RNA sequence: UUGACAUUGUGAAG
RNA sequence: GUUCUUUGUAAAGUGCCUUCGAAGAGUCGAGUUGUUUGGGAAUGCAGCUCUAAGUGGGUGGUAAAUUCCAUCUAAAGCUAA
RNA sequence: UUGACCUCAAAUCAGGUAGGAGUACCCGCUGAACUUAAGCAUAUCAAUAAGCGGAGGAAAAGAAACCAACCGGGAUUGCCUUAGUAACGGCGAGUGAAGCGGCAAAAGCUCAAAUUUGAAAUCUGGUACCUUCGGUGCCCGAGUUGUAAUUUGGAGAGGG
């Protein structure tokens, strides 16, 4: 039913998620930067400014949000799978708005596993290592490319409309006859 | 403002020594903020225009502002809702 | 945080990409039972400012009721009486439909407590709802101090007895001249006013 | 059933109004239930007077306005010119009202007045639990009375300019009359 | 029973 | 009243300067129908239709346009006598 | 193939919970007619009886989208009064409140909407032990589609 009605563009622009081969590359990037586990929050404790300033992803929807806002996040993953899509509808939007890249990924599962969660939705990265500057950079020439550099065309296009397997060979009957 | 003194006229009433109360913040509840104003714009765009709001602008350019008027009054309530919807409309056609 | 966009984007509720979420939604609520379990809040931020928590204990319903008026259910539309009570058809229910859906998920749960519902959707024949309820037993709710207040007996059934938001405005529970028949109960004051005080050295 | 020379009555008595009559056969006995309830109260709570403070008010309405008695509760405004919190003075027995404003200075005044005159009239018991023994007085108000100030000495001077009161009062309710049609012609012109 | 509005979207012509 | 624990590089209150100050939507409101009220160009409640604003919104017991003023802060919640 | 996630099921799964009674008083729904008008249909009886749903030792209401037009008052409830009054009504029969004033009793408050982001700081359950209306350690789980701390307009918050 969701494919068969017309799309407004503001929804149709998540039909667009990122390759297969750039998608890896970022999970590689931020698979480098996992939130401190339970186990690993113990032996900091015991052992405790006695610790180093720590890197990591930022999670969590009105966490990241709220980065947006302030000019703070570097890059922001954007995921597809949110059934009460009003969620996360306004993000493209806002990150275009604020001049912070943005990607739309395929799984909000796979976002989840890499913040230690069952789902996460939305992921973003603010401070990265010096060693891997140039690796960020390369990604958000790459995924801008794709997502910001578009908004303005993908905004005015709308989405669905596509008849069912025994309909479409009905009109291409007719059509050609 | 001051009072006059007697009990009738226009400002009758007892002359007392005045005092200015602090004003109350739940005076201001109707106030714009910058952070309101940011989601509201943003919104905007987003959401797009309603189906009597674009019937709205298509009066004003082709059937004057008079009209649109009494249009608005009719899907909204009140008169004075109506002339705040046309003023809004008019900014939209004017950044256009 | 993103409630503040949520909360301004469901007021456009004629705009384009609200229109076609209303539609596919409305279909699948129509196929789905009369009332059933709903895992999450399809508004999460409407549930947040109606006392709505994300922890064990709370759970969310969804319900659907039919539209219109309140047909007299008498045999044939005879009323036997006076011509101003042969009124059959043009008749209102004087509770909302919001309250008739609170009151049916209230049975089916017996166990639960009802705190607030909330508008989701209709079409011509029914109106939908969700309805936010307190589990009393379950311990992280006792061991609360901002909710425990539920637990107390004097508000089992709260819906039934109209002491929810939508029932205390069918009630006509609000300040001022408006509300004069009403403010304190109808039928409590209705006794007040109709009630001959005597005392003992008549007055 | 209408005769003779008689007053029109209007007695409402066409309900089942013998169903509802409230014959207050206990008042004896409720006064003796408030007076058991007032002194195991007293015994119960503190050596503290049963009662909070209350501030002197201005009556509204001009039938009443020329009469003060006791309001709800002292300003934000009077309970900070007396040097304490808000918070600090609801433990000490002082009724605080934080939606009544100050526009008069007289009261003002007087209720500043009747604060400072109550905490130099009180022991408050520090929180360490010696407490020494005092006598309960139980009424603060009977302590702190409310009187009507005063508005004009007993005997003064004729000063009389010739102009009429009467005179007075009529061109005074003449000007507001006239008011908006006068303005209305200026405008015109 | 008849009309209007809502359910109620999509494309073309006269 | 006596007695055992120091809770705690904890928690709270108060002065001045500066930048800010988020406040509840098929809801308010409007039309119409029915019912109800002392509430009378319509007191409250409900069905259907329409459907907001942010120096805004409600009320000020005669409908309306225009200009001011006063007064509170709805559409979420608890609480002894 | 394998392993997650989402949604939806099953079990005599672990632990709980709802029903019925009573119902004088309390919170709602539904809802008459006899009667009165010397007839009678609006009205009245009555927003009552009967019927149905839901509580407690009280219930409900309650800290103003109040009342006012005053030199203003200041949560709610009850008594005296306002008052058989304003007003409603085949303006007939009849019906009918509210503000102020005196008194009884007095008590205040908290969520949503903010990035903890140099660290989900929060919580159910299981298990071992213990000073057992609970506490501690440990282990799964809930939870970032937001659980704590901080702030509810009387304010309050970030800095100095
Ligand atoms: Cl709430
Ligand atoms: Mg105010
Ligand atoms: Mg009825
Ligand atoms: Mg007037
Ligand atoms: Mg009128
Ligand atoms: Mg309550
Ligand atoms: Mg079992
Ligand atoms: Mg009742
Ligand atoms: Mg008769
Ligand atoms: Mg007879
Ligand atoms: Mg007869
Ligand atoms: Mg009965
Ligand atoms: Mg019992
Ligand atoms: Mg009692
Ligand atoms: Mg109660
Ligand atoms: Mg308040
Ligand atoms: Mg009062
Ligand atoms: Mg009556």
């Amino acid at each position: 039913l969701s494919i068969r009605l017309k799309v407004p563009p503001t929804i149709a622009q998540f039909q667009y998620t990122l390759d297969r081969n750039t998608a890896a590359e970022t999970f590689k990037l931020f698979n480098k930067y996992r939130p401190e586990t339970a186990a690993e929050k113990k032996e900091r404790l015991t052992k405790e400014d006695a610790s180093p300033k720590p890197y990591a992803v930022k999670y969590g929807l009105n966490h990241v949000v709220a980065l947006i806002e302030n000019k703070k996040a570097k890059l922001v993953l954007i995921a597809n799978d949110v059934d009460p899509i009003e969620l996360v509808v306004f993000l493209p939007a806002l990150c275009k708005k604020m001049g912070v890249p943005y990607a739309i990924v395929k799984g909000k599962a796979r976002l989840g596993t890499l913040v230690n969660q069952k789902t996460s939705a939305v992921a973003a990265l603010t401070e990265v290592r010096a060693e891997d500057e140039a690796a960020l950079a390369k990604l958000v020439s790459t995924i801008d490319a794709n997502f910001a550099d578009k908004y303005d065309e993908v905004k005015k296009h709308w989405g669905g409309g596509i008849l069912g397997n025994k309909a479409q060979a009905k009109m291409d009957k007719r059509a050609k006859n | 403002t001051v009072k006059t003194g007697i009990a009738i006229g226009l400002n009758k009433g007892k002359k007392v020594t005045s005092m200015t109360p602090a004003p109350k913040i739940s005076y201001k509840k109707g106030a714009a903020s910058n952070r309101t104003k940011f989601v509201r714009s943003l919104v905007r765009e987003i959401a797009g225009l309603s189906p009597y709001e674009r019937r709205l602008i298509d009066l004003i350019r082709n059937s004057g502002e008079k009209r649109a008027r009494k249009v608005a009054k009719k899907r909204l309530g009140s008169f004075t809702r109506a002339k705040a919807k046309v003023e809004e409309m008019n900014n939209i056609i004017a950044a256009s | 945080g993103a409630y503040k966009y949520l909360e301004e984007l469901q007021r456009k509720k004629q705009s384009d990409v609200l229109r076609f979420l209303q539609r596919v939604r409305v279909w699948e609520y129509r196929q789905k039972n009369v009332i059933h379990r709903a895992a999450r809040p399809t508004r999460p931020d409407k549930a947040r400012r109606l006392g709505y928590k994300a922890k064990q204990g709370f759970v969310i319903y969804r319900v659907r009721v039919r539209r219109g008026n309140r047909k007299r259910p008498v045999p044939k539309g005879a009323t036997y009486g006076k011509p101003t009570n042969q009124g059959v058809n043009e008749l209102k229910y004087q509770r909302s439909l919001r309250a008739t859906a609170e009151e049916r998920v209230g049975r089916r749960a017996a166990n639960l407590r009802v705190l607030n519902s909330y508008w989701v959707n209709q079409d011509s024949t029914y109106k939908y709802f969700e309805v936010i309820l307190v589990d009393p037993q379950h311990k992280a709710i006792r061991r609360d101090a901002r909710y425990n207040w539920i637990c107390d007996p004097v508000h089992k059934h709260r819906e039934a007895r109209g002491l929810t938001a939508t029932g205390k405005k069918s009630r006509g529970i609000n300040k001022g001249h408006k509300f004069n028949n009403t403010k304190a109960g109808r039928r409590k004051t209705w006794k007040r006013q109709n009630t001959l005080s005597l005392w003992r050295y008549r007055k | 059933a209408i005769s003779k020379n008689l007053p029109i009555l209007k007695n409402h008595f066409r309900k089942h109004w013998q169903e509802r009559v409230k014959v207050h056969f206990d008042q004896a006995g409720k006064k003796v239930s408030r007076r058991n309830a007032r002194a195991t109260r007293a015994a119960k709570i503190a050596p503290r007077p049963l009662d909070l403070l209350r501030p002197v008010v201005r009556a509204p309405t001009v039938k009443y306005n020329r009469k003060v008695r006791a309001g709800r509760g002292f300003t934000l405004a009077e309970v900070k010119a007396a040097g304490l919190t808000a918070a600090y003075a609801r433990t000490i027995g002082i009724a605080v009202d934080h939606r009544r404003q100050n526009r008069n200075q007289e009261i003002f005044d007087a209720n500043v007045q009747r604060l400072k005159e109550y905490q130099s009239k009180i022991i408050v018991f520090p929180r360490n639990g010696k407490a020494p023994e005092a006598e309960q007085v139980l009424s603060a108000a009977a302590t702190f009375p409310i009187a009507q100030p005063a508005t004009d000495v007993e005997a003064r001077a004729v000063q009389d300019n010739g102009e009429s009161a009467f005179r007075t009062l009529r061109l005074a309710r003449s000007e507001k009359k006239f008011r908006g049609i006068r303005e209305k012609r200026a405008r015109e012109k």
